[PDB]
């Protein structure tokens, strides 16, 4: 950072450094300056990182005010499949096991209309010491 | 690295003892300068990489700060995942409608989506309808009996 | 380190013995001194490492300056993530087995609509002697 | 100063959750969510249990493991 | 000398941890992370058990095993 912060000085001193080096090689630098300059990189890189990420600081600040928001569609996906549950809850508590149980098997068809999209499903009892082997 | 630092003092040495070394034999050297210099690396490999590593530490501070703030962020986040509990929580604490149902809309949707699956699934005492008389059935189906649930 | 701490004496040594020595066989080596020079590896390097590691030492000082500033992300990807247990705990502590329970299979759902991207899952129940036998 | 990092966030874990499996259920569960949303890059060959694809249906398995909801039956 | 360096180090782990398996557990977990983190230089067959890949999700084996935060089902 001092080399140009403060290069004023440094090419002065290369200048003037040179000029009275070439004289006694019989050699008149009426000008000398420093074409080229540069570092490393991270020394060089990390300084202007400081000022990048105060602004980064920024950016996050306002992704934030983008998930808030965001984050309203998971609650929302799930908002009505808990009013359904309000209601069917006292529903059928009062009411008894009617559709507690029938809508099990309207299942079994919506179900296995759709297994038949499958084509591996399988079987088997219970109330016997039933034990299971299955296929490849 | 010393001649690094040094190369001023180490060329003008050089020359100075040079310039003698050659008047001897009448030979008055004007110029005698060192024209390249070489090391392995490691000396200077280590002493550039200390301020490599000293400002690396400011180049993570401030990334230090942006994760404390990333992280209201995050604190957004999950309030979201929340007071969703919150009104779920109060919501329910009766008996088991539609958490029973919810597992059975699973059924539906998930089996459903077992589509783009390849599941192989397999089942159990009373699921696909068939114990149909062995008592196991009519006890597990008499829970409609108030009392045989 | 000895022959070049004090070079000018070997080469000189070597010089005027010489020069003697080709009086003798009627030569005046008007000058000598030593053309190449070098030892072995590591007297040679080692002392060279003393001063190398001197400043590997402050590497490592500021190597350690820049895991205190990258250890943070390990503090910052958990943080969140105990809040939410700060929120949540005393909520379902007071409230009860509400969401305890049915984010279970909310779950159920998000678990094997994503399981469907895998395609070996399996299932037997308990309550039985269960008595497991799998597949290939 | 890594694993203060891993200490401190166990503070305030710690002191944090001492009443009841609110989030760490619900978090086995988002657990449930992304592992097995991730297990999409596996090739997992998973196998399972007693109620967890839904389908105990009426066994009294399935409504004791339900009745939870009635408060004394979990 | 070699193992005076296994048994002061056997001290300062001794003295240490005499109350409850916070770290220990922990422990056995960030094995369970490193430990098959280089599993995959590995090619192990692994095979294993009640509840380790999440899904006894219903069971009353799961939910018993799930109640230790329940001060009493642990």
């Amino acid at each position: 950072g001092e080399l140009i912060t403060q290069r004023e000085l440094v090419s002065r001193q290369v200048s003037d450094d040179l000029t009275e080096r070439a004289a006694t090689f019989g050699l008149i630098l009426d000008d000398v300056s420093l074409t080229h300059l540069t570092f490393g990189k991270e020394f060089t890189e990390a300084v202007e990182a400081k000022q990048v990420a105060q602004q980064e600081a920024e950016r996050a600040r306002f992704v934030v005010e983008k998930a808030e928001q965001q984050k309203k569609a998971a609650i929302i996906s799930a908002e009505g499949d808990s009013k359904a549950a309000e209601l069917i809850a006292n529903s059928l508590a009062t009411a008894g096991d009617g559709l507690i149980e029938l809508r099990k098997l309207e299942a079994a068809e919506d179900i296995a209309y759709q297994l038949s999209r499958s084509r591996n499903i399988t079987y088997l009892p219970a109330g016997q010491s039933v034990l299971l082997q299955l296929p490849q | 690295s010393q001649l690094i630092t040094q190369r001023a003092q180490v060329s003008l040495l050089i020359r100075r003892e040079l310039t003698e070394r050659a008047k001897d034999f009448s030979l008055i050297l004007d110029d005698v300068a060192i024209t390249e210099l070489s090391f392995s690396r490691e000396y200077t490999a280590a002493v550039e990489a200390k301020q490599v590593a000293q400002q690396e530490a400011q180049r993570a501070q401030f990334l230090v700060e942006k994760a404390k703030q990333e992280q209201r962020q995050k604190i957004v986040q999950a309030e979201g995942e929340a007071e969703a509990a919150k009104m779920l929580g109060e919501a329910l604490s009766k008996n088991p409608g539609y958490i029973k149902l919810r597992k059975i809309r699973a059924a539906q949707n998930i089996s459903k989506t077992i589509a783009t699956s390849q599941n192989r699934i397999y089942l159990t005492a009373d699921n696909l309808v068939l114990n149909l008389q062995d008592e196991s059935f009519t006890r597990g189906s008499d829970s409609l009996i108030k009392g045989k649930k």
